[PDB]
């Protein structure tokens, strides 16, 4: 597609995360379950290291967990399976 | 009995279920918002909720 | 008019008043 | 409003029909209302035609029927004879109407009248049978409906709605009177009694800012006091300011000193305040308004408002509390306004969090946790056995400290059983016009405030004048409000004044137009009275013979239409745009009243929900309408959070908070205290329900 | 995809976040001592609240909330005022005028709510209605007046082309939009005047693209002679690279069209940006559109005092025959309610014919902008017959115009009307209230469960019938009736092949080919013969008319059927014993 | 319904309700009608036990 | 290509007002160049205005002093139309002692060195026998319209009473351009430049400190390779 | 008094000759105020030359087509009306071309006299075939702005000769749009973005700053009326 550069809460862009997922509710869950993994990460880094790995994407300063799970399935780094 | 007692003839239909000593198998879409658990439509069903979701093969060995 | 201390405020009116407006708490 | 709230006749009270069980037979207009009620001024709320009000003339009978007078016209002869008949005998007799040509001794002129029969039809009669004719025209409308000008080219919602709005305006600090008006403002300003009226003639001796003193004819003084910034009951400001000299002279039933809302002795809601009627940026998009800033600069739309608190001191079970600065553990340096003996000293500024009056109630002795047992054994002080309950000024207010009433016992004051000491404290500010403020006009075009521009950057004249509002273009043609129009264009010429030219005879528009309306000095002040008003036609001449600023110049064509500069881009606009002086007032609809916001407050007694109201902190409601639009969505974990965590699930609330200030993870919701208080209700009315397991 | 969110009530609900900010960037030690700063409000906790407020979204509603789209997601940001700043484009989904409506303004928590209120429910992803798939963020009044006012053209304007020669050539041509610009930044060219500029960036129309190019003008490069206005190209240059040029005049209906052409063939954020273009240039052009109302603007016309003299004797005539006693009180009702409807309607025709095409009223009436004709015949014209508190027509009738100014009897006549509009407008939204709740727990157990029932029954749809002479007239009743649905057997046409095979979608390219075929009757597959057991299929429901995809397999189509049909009402006006 | 079987009246009370809507310039489409007309003829009635 | 350069003249209409006239500009560009001028001039023009003032007896903004005709909150209505032009930059005060009968006028003020008072008619208060009033005004130097600084953002006593102050010393300003537009396409503009002033500054001032402030806000995009 | 905030100035390359700059933060005002005037003074107010008439022999009166040609006049008349040329004599000056044989005319075939550079030679003009003849007579002088076709002045001393319009400016189309950025501590300040677009004659930062020395030179005729007067300084870097 062609548009200008989206900005603030529509990047990555919908349309090009839904290739990804089958429907918006399989989207939803993907990225708040990456969410999760993430915010675990943050708070288990100072301890001991358990399964939960992650950011595989470099964040910015203060960027929200949901925001960098989103950028790690727009660039193609996690797979999801269905109940 | 917990939808059809929350729309009308509240002592109607309570008073008629208990004879019958019936059973509510929580199945519906208001009976789950009155006893606070998932609704089943939507982002609330067996299909999306279990979505198990780890890093890839190659991501996990390049990081 | 019939009040003492008032602005002169011309009026557009082309018809005559015959009875006065009440007292407007009776 | 004070005016209006009496000469109300509400139809719903103990004897009377209730709101939900009154048909819509009840609400209607009959046509027996001629002149007893006025079809217009309703409350547009859930009580259409259960509440009116009563018209200017009527009056009231021995047994409660409503008379209205009519004059009696005597075998084609217009008698000056005034009879007052109920609706009985309006309905036996047959009853002209008001704007008939007279023939300038009683005669008709025309040999068939307009009448109104019997059962509320209208015929044409001829001039024999016409036995009673009206007072005057605008008999049918109240106080309120007759002091919007041009009321017979607006639509009827939008004079209900103007007739409404009228009395919701606020006092301002200036109180500007209206460029036109009706003449039902001077009799409805000292009729209303919020402004001093003489009583006998007489010359004034001394005039202060707190009392004039009349000297009689006969020896005798008499002095009026003045109510100087007193609360009214709504929260605004009661000024009253003389407005004679100290030498004057003075005859019975002139006007002595303003009132909250009068100029000179009328009445005035508003300012006048120069208007454009073009579609600017989107700023006005669907009734927004865009104004200047120079009606901040100036303060010409600033009001005063003046809050109340009240605390008083009981004496309790354990003992009794104590008002004293002497305040329970906490920092010097928020007692420094405090006087040597609690409240506030008159002056000081407050802010939304500070020690108004400091009370502090006994406690005794209780149970301490270890751990504060052993911080106060590090630090020393001692357990502090009375609990700190002082009076903190609410969230949101501001402004100085006006006076201190305080009540004792010991001054052998009546307080109730139990208080020993009762004080309050006024706190008064001074709110500036800003964006969210609600302003309407006179024929219902309200709106809220959407941008204040710089004076740099609004769309002034070709003399150089910015203009202070513009409203939008979509709101009039659709909405059937064109009083504002006419009322714009006669603003402007009663404005810049006029001259019309009587060199070779008067002209033909203006053969029935009164002597001296023919030439008026810029500012004059006209009237043009409700049904009987400026036509359409002499509009059109007084718009095209003005006379000129200050220059050879004359802004406005004789469309009413000017040629505006664009103080942003610096071009001109493509086509002229109507410009004229319209008079809006500031409703009381404030944005500072309005807004709350709720974190985390107090919570119910039975049912652990939140609370509701700005009164509180409060909760807002998430009702039935909206569950079903987020299952419609298929959000089930946002409905699951705003049903469990954020109202009724006790263990989960302080979960949550102290999830979200450590930054871990939400937890998973629990059962919600309502359904289980559900269970044990349906328990103890003899009903046997188990929740089972698999 | 933005809100504006004072400064004291993002404050006070963001306060947990920005505790817990604070504390971590040591301007406070703990808790408490935090919690006293939020509330004394000292100048870092601003700084603090703008990097917690990034990209965290809220929820606002506004009761009443009749349909799905009156809960919308924004993203906040900072404002110094106390008024919530919406963006003018979702007032039509939010039924918001600005008469001071109150809105509310909720907040998700948890990454799941988040991830709902960003993905689901956000503004920019909800551009159609989900009971008829028209767009809802389409320009309305103000973008519409501006638009059909840049788009309009005027036959006669300054700088037009005229091919005039034997002395000089055109003088009408432009090399570049740029140079028509600048020509019209001079004085010279009026933005609504013919020219023949050379676009080299816009896609020309299908006929002209295959006349000149064929097959594959890659229309960057390419460039083409158009012989339309400047403020067209100014208007085409808003639509996205690949759209064809439109070169039409921006009715309403055009503007819907083409925006629903948009959201069927490219992403909703190319739909959402172009919309959002749409609205700058609309404002803009609206302020310069010469669009006021005065008292010259409202012409009066010229022979309503022969209509009403006309009508007039008519009306004596029939009174004078009931006096006559030849008719009883009945008839002469409807003889004179019919004498004054024909005057009506006449009076109206005079002044239609009497406006001109440029005036601001007629313009904001024909643009599709606001109101009707009817609003116009009584502001300048004749206000027509009145009702009762009964209903019956009061056979006066009201014979004068608001400009005119009506008289007392007329005026005190209208009241009864008006309040009687007034009472049944505030009952009937809360019997629209009472039918939505009834139609919402009857169908609040149909939701997809599966892709296919895998039936093979199917209702009929009845595309297109018959004409006697011999040809295909189109139904008009044919977008809510078998658009949007999936074929059930296939198309067979008078002895032939396949036209669609079964399982299509069935849209505007299935339809207009099945026409141009011949056919009339296709087994269109309904929820009515779904065949699985709990809930409908997802095949049988067809396409959702939100999306433009197939529908998913968790949705709640009977809360959307029943919010659908129950939202229409105050607008359900009875009549003027079935 | 009793004359001309089950399909017969899911003709008529589509066609019947999209009258009023028409009548003021509404569009629903008849799927959002067929969700709730499917939901009254779900039920039948014993005449032999 | 014209090849001659725009240059500026005033006519004087009044002692406060004059009217000035640039030619020959380029067409098209008499009203960009007006406007920018115009709304430089309308917002950024430094002048001076009372900031705050404290009367004796009074303690807030909403009494009234013994004797005096108006009251307090008019008072300060009335004292911020009042035009003064100050030359040092800090914060100066400048009292108001009046005792009897008479009526208080903007004379009657007595200001130290440097500030000025321009309009000794202007309007402040009437008094009765049993009427004084003593007040003490402070004069500070700005631009543009500042709201009131409060008490408490300062170390401000009781007594103090803030006021909005507007330094503006311009009042209006407006344009007019004459375009010739000829045949032979030799086309100049010609702006007209009317401005006026409240008796502070100078209409050649005001003109010299907004082409001053475009000088220096262009110079940027001058110094750019 | 002082600025408190000094602005700056940031170009940002997308395409050869076309750039986006920002200038920030500006205080509250004065985006409008010198934007406007910006676009204004660059697209009215930088010199540059054109072609302003032609004259093609064998087409005197017949303006429909040219024999030998494939295009027609007008095709003509605004392929020469897109070329860029540059000039440094400021009286116009005469130009030729002369092409015989069938092929393809491009923009390096004109032979420039002393002073003109022609900036594209690879435009594309006209297209020859079966042995056409073009002579085309081009005029050249400079200018500002945009002129539109100044009419038969000398009727019968040049009858065949054809006026175009001229774009004698550098620039072709200047775009703006002011914004709030930071809005938080110092009361509302705004954000200018500029965006210039250029034919290849000169580059965008020229042109700005040819844009910024005639407005500080015509700012500055006003600023010589009383130089000890106070305005608002920026100062020191
Ligand atoms: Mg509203
Ligand atoms: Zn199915």
């Amino acid at each position: 597609g062609g548009y200008d550069t989206p900005l603030g809460i529509t990047n990555p862009p919908i349309d090009e995360l839904l290739d990804r997922v089958s429907s918006k509710y399989a989207l939803v869950i993907y990225a708040a379950k990456r969410a999760r993994q993430i915010n675990d990460y943050y708070n288990q880094l100072g301890e001991g290291i358990l399964e939960y790995v992650g950011p595989l994407v470099e964040p910015g300063l203060q960027e929200k967990p949901l925001s960098i799970a989103l950028r790690e399935i727009h660039a193609d780094l996690l797979e999801h399976t269905e109940g | 009995w917990l939808s059809a007692a929350s729309f009308q003839e509240t002592t109607r239909v309570l008073t008629d279920a208990a004879i019958n000593c019936r059973s509510d198998k929580l199945n519906g879409l208001k009976e789950n918002v009155i006893i606070g658990k998932l609704i089943p439509a939507g982002t609330g069903i067996n299909r999306y909720r279990n979505i198990a979701v780890q890093p890839t093969e190659e991501a996990r060995a390049a990081a | 008019n019939s009040v003492p201390g008032a602005p002169n405020r011309v009026s557009f009116a082309k018809l005559r008043e015959p009875l006065e407006v009440p007292g407007l708490l009776d | 409003s004070g005016l209006t709230h009496k000469r109300r006749l509400s139809a719903l009270g103990p004897g009377g029909l209730s709101r939900e069980r009154a048909g819509l037979e009840v609400r209607d207009v009959h046509p027996s209302h001629y002149g007893r009620m006025c079809p217009i001024e309703t409350p547009e709320g859930p009580n259409i035609g259960l509440i009116g009000s009563l018209s200017v003339y009527a009056r009231v009978n021995p047994f409660g029927f409503i008379e209205t007078p009519y004059r009696k016209v005597v075998d084609g002869v217009v008698s000056d004879e005034i009879v007052y008949l109920t609706a009985d005998e309006e309905d036996r007799h047959v009853v002209a109407q008001a704007n008939s040509p007279i023939d300038a001794d009683g005669r008709f002129v025309e040999p068939r009248v307009l009448v109104r029969r019997k059962a509320g039809e209208v015929e044409y009669v001829p001039s024999s049978e016409v036995d009673y004719m009206d007072v005057s025209p605008r008999q049918m409308v109240s106080v309120a409906t007759a002091m919007i000008p041009f009321l017979e080219h607006d639509d009827a919602n939008r004079a209900l709605m103007g007739a409404n709005m009228q009395r919701q305006a606020v006092p301002l600090v200036r109180s500007e009177a209206p460029l036109v008006g009706t003449g039902m403002e001077l009799r409805a300003a000292i009729d209303a009694g919020d402004v001093v009226v003489a009583e006998e003639s007489g010359v004034i001796e001394e005039v202060s800012a707190d009392y004039i003193t009349v000297m009689h004819d006969n020896g005798t003084r008499r002095t009026y006091r003045m109510r100087k910034f007193a609360r009214s009951n709504h929260g605004t400001c009661a000024n009253q300011c003389p407005i004679v000299d100290a030498g004057d002279r003075v005859e019975a039933g002139q006007v002595i000193a303003d009132g909250p809302c009068t100029d000179d002795g009328e009445m005035a809601l508003g300012k006048n305040l120069l208007v454009a009627i073009m579609p600017w940026e989107g700023h006005n998009y669907e009734d927004a308004i865009i104004l200047s800033n120079r009606l901040v600069e100036e303060d010409v739309l600033t009001s005063i408002h003046i809050e109340e608190h009240e605390i008083d001191a009981r004496d309790t079970k354990l003992g009794a509390e104590e008002i004293t600065r002497d305040i329970p553990n906490i920092s010097d340096e928020v007692l420094a306004d405090l006087d040597e003996r609690g409240i506030v000293r008159i002056g000081a500024e407050v802010r939304d969090g500070d020690i108004l009056v400091g009370k502090v109630t006994p406690k005794g002795e209780t149970e301490l946790t270890p751990e504060e047992r052993l911080l106060r054994a590090i630090f020393g002080e001692k357990a502090r056995e009375v609990r700190d309950t002082s009076l903190k000024v609410p969230h949101g207010e501001s402004g100085k400290v006006i006076g201190i009433r305080v009540f004792s016992r010991e001054d052998e004051d009546e307080l109730p059983a139990g208080v020993n000491e009762l004080v309050r404290v006024y706190v008064a500010q001074k709110r500036k016009i800003s964006d969210g403020d609600k302003l309407a006009g006179r024929h219902g075009n309200k709106g809220v405030i959407g941008k204040i521009l710089p004076v740099e950057d609004m769309p002034f004249l070709a003399d150089g004048t910015p203009v202070d509002i513009i409203l939008n273009t979509h709101g009039v043609p659709r909405r059937m409000n064109i009083g504002q129009i006419l009322e714009t264009h006669l603003g402007w010429c009663a404005h810049s004044g006029w001259k019309v030219d009587a060199a070779k005879g008067v002209p033909d528009w203006a053969a029935r137009l009164p002597d001296e309306l023919l030439e008026a000095q810029p500012n004059a002040i006209v009237s043009t009275p409700v049904f009987d008003g400026a036509q359409e036609a002499e509009l059109q001449g007084l718009l095209s013979c003005t006379l000129p600023n200050r220059d050879g110049d004359v802004l406005v064509d004789a469309d009413g239409k000017a040629m505006l500069f664009d103080g942003r881009s610096g071009e001109p606009f493509p086509y002229p745009v109507t410009v004229g002086y319209m008079y809006i007032m500031k409703l009381h609809h404030l944005v500072d009243d309005k807004i709350h916001a709720r974190s985390t407050g107090p919570y119910s007694m039975i049912t652990q929900q939140p609370l509701g109201g700005k009164a509180q902190f409060g909760g807002q409601r998430f009702g039935e309408m909206e569950c079903w639009a987020m299952q419609a969505y298929g959000a089930a974990y946002t409905l699951q959070e705003l049903l469990t965590i954020k109202s009724d699930d006790t263990v989960g609330r302080v979960k949550v908070y102290e999830a979200i200030v450590k930054g871990e993870n939400i937890p998973e919701p629990g059962i919600p205290e309502s359904f289980k208080v559900l269970l044990k209700e349906l328990q103890s009315l003899c009903l046997n329900v188990e929740v089972l397991s698999s | 995809h933005q809100c504006g969110l004072p400064k004291l009530m993002a404050l006070e609900l963001f306060k947990p976040f920005v505790m817990k900010r604070l504390v971590d960037l040591n301007h406070a030690q703990n808790i408490k001592s935090a919690k006293r700063m939020v509330e004394r409000q000292r100048p870092q906790v601003w700084d603090v609240l703008e990097e917690v407020i990034a990209e965290h979204p809220v929820l606002l509603n506004r009761a009443p909330t009749l349909h799905r789209l009156g809960i919308q997601a924004f993203e906040p940001m900072l404002v110094e005022g106390k008024a919530i700043q919406l963006h003018p484009l979702v007032c039509e989904a939010f039924n918001a005028d600005f008469d001071g409506d109150q809105m509310a303004v909720h907040l998700p928590l948890s990454a799941e709510a988040q991830a709902e209120a960003r993905i689901l429910m956000l503004s920019s992803n909800n551009i159609l209605s989900p009971a008829s798939g028209r767009p809802l963020a389409m320009p309305r009044l103000d973008m519409v007046t501006g638009l059909y006012y840049l788009t309009t053209e005027v036959p006669g304007d300054t700088g037009e082309y005229q091919p005039a020669s034997g002395d000089h050539p055109e003088t009408g041509v432009y090399s570049s939009p740029a140079e028509a610009i600048m020509a019209a930044d001079r004085g010279v060219l009026s933005v609504r005047a013919k020219i023949k500029v050379r676009l080299t960036q816009l896609r020309p129309p299908v006929e002209i693209e295959a006349e000149l190019f064929g097959h594959s003008g890659w229309q960057p490069g390419d460039a083409w002679m158009a012989e339309t206005t400047l403020g067209r190209v100014m208007f085409n240059e808003l639509l996205p690279l690949g759209y064809p040029f439109v070169n039409k005049q921006m009715h309403k209906k055009v503007q819907a069209a083409i925006i629903n052409d948009l959201a069927e063939r490219y992403p909703m954020i190319v739909v959402a940006q172009t919309v959002d273009k749409l609205k700058d240039a609309g404002f803009y052009w609206a302020t310069r559109s010469g669009v006021t109302v005065s008292m010259a603007d409202v012409l009066v016309p010229p022979r309503k005092k022969e209509i009403l003299d006309h009508y007039e004797e008519r009306a004596d005539k029939v009174e004078k025959q009931f006096q006559r006693g030849a008719l009883n009180h009945d008839e002469r009702n409807e003889a004179l309610v019919e004498i004054w409807k024909e005057a009506t309607d006449e009076v109206g025709q005079a002044l239609r014919e009497h406006y001109p095409d440029d005036n601001p009223i007629i313009t904001i009436v024909d643009s599709g902008a606001t109101g009707n004709f009817t609003q116009t015949r009584t502001l300048a014209g004749m206000k027509g017959l009145v009702t009762n508190p009964k209903g019956e027509f009061i056979p006066r009738p009201v014979k004068s115009s608001f400009r005119e100014g009506l008289t007392v009897l007329e005026y005190f006549i209208n009241t009864h009307g008006a309040r009687k509009g007034l009472a049944d407008t505030a009952l009937r939204t809360a019997d629209s209230g009472y039918l939505t709740r009834r139609l919402v727990d009857v169908s609040q157990d149909v939701i997809v469960r599966e892709h296919d029932c895998q039936t093979e029954r199917g209702i009929v749809v009845e595309l297109a019938e018959r004409a006697p002479d011999g040809t295909l007239i189109r139904d008009p009743y044919i977008e809510t009736s078998a658009y949007a649905r999936t074929l059930g057997t296939d198309a067979v046409d008078e002895a032939g092949n396949v036209i669609v095979e079964r399982g299509q979608d069935l849209g505007d390219p299935e339809i207009d080919a099945l026409l141009a075929a011949g056919i009339t009757q296709v087994k269109v597959r309904s929820v009515l013969t779904c065949a699985t057991s709990t809930g409908v299929c997802a095949t049988c429901y067809g396409r959702s008319m939100a999306t433009g995809k197939l529908v998913d397999i968790g949705e709640a189509v009977g809360i959307v059927a029943a919010q659908s049909i129950g939202e229409p009402g105050t607008q359900l006006t009875m009549r003027t014993d079935i | 319904l009793r004359v001309q079987g089950p399909r017969e009246v899911q003709i008529h009370l589509v066609r019947e309700v999209q009258e009023v809507y028409r009548a003021q310039g509404v569009s629903i489409h008849d799927k959002h009608i067929e969700v709730i007309v499917r939901q009254m003829l779900r039920r039948v009635t014993i005449i032999d036990s | 290509l014209i090849s001659q350069r725009p240059t500026l003249s005033e006519d004087v209409l009044t002692d406060n007002r004059s009217q000035f006239v640039i030619e020959p500009l380029e067409p098209g560009f008499g009203y960009t160049l007006g406007n920018s001028l115009r709304r430089t001039l309308l917002s950024s023009i430094p002048g001076a205005a009372v900031t705050s003032i404290r009367i004796d007896g009074v303690l807030h903004e909403f009494t009234t002093v013994p004797g005096v005709k108006e009251d307090v909150t008019e008072i300060i209505l009335n004292l911020k139309s009042l035009v003064v032009s100050s030359e040092e930059d800090e914060p100066v005060t400048m009292y108001l002692r009046k005792q009897g009968p008479g009526e208080v006028t903007a004379g009657d003020i007595v200001p130290p060195a440097g500030v000025t008072v321009h309009n000794p008619g202007m309007h402040i208060a009437t008094l009765n026998d049993k009427g004084k009033l003593e007040v003490e005004l402070v004069v500070e130097r700005g631009r543009g319209y500042v709201p009131a600084v409060q008490n408490r953002a300062s170390g401000a006593e009781i007594g103090r009473i803030p006021v909005d102050s507007i330094y503006s010393p311009v009042l209006k300003v407006t344009y007019k351009v004459d375009a010739t537009r000829v045949e032979q396409r030799t086309d100049f503009d010609k702006l007209i430049l009317d401005v006026e002033t409240k008796n502070s500054i100078s209409p050649r001032d005001a003109l010299a400190s907004a082409g001053k402030t475009l000088v220096e806000l262009f110079g940027l995009a001058r110094e750019l390779n």
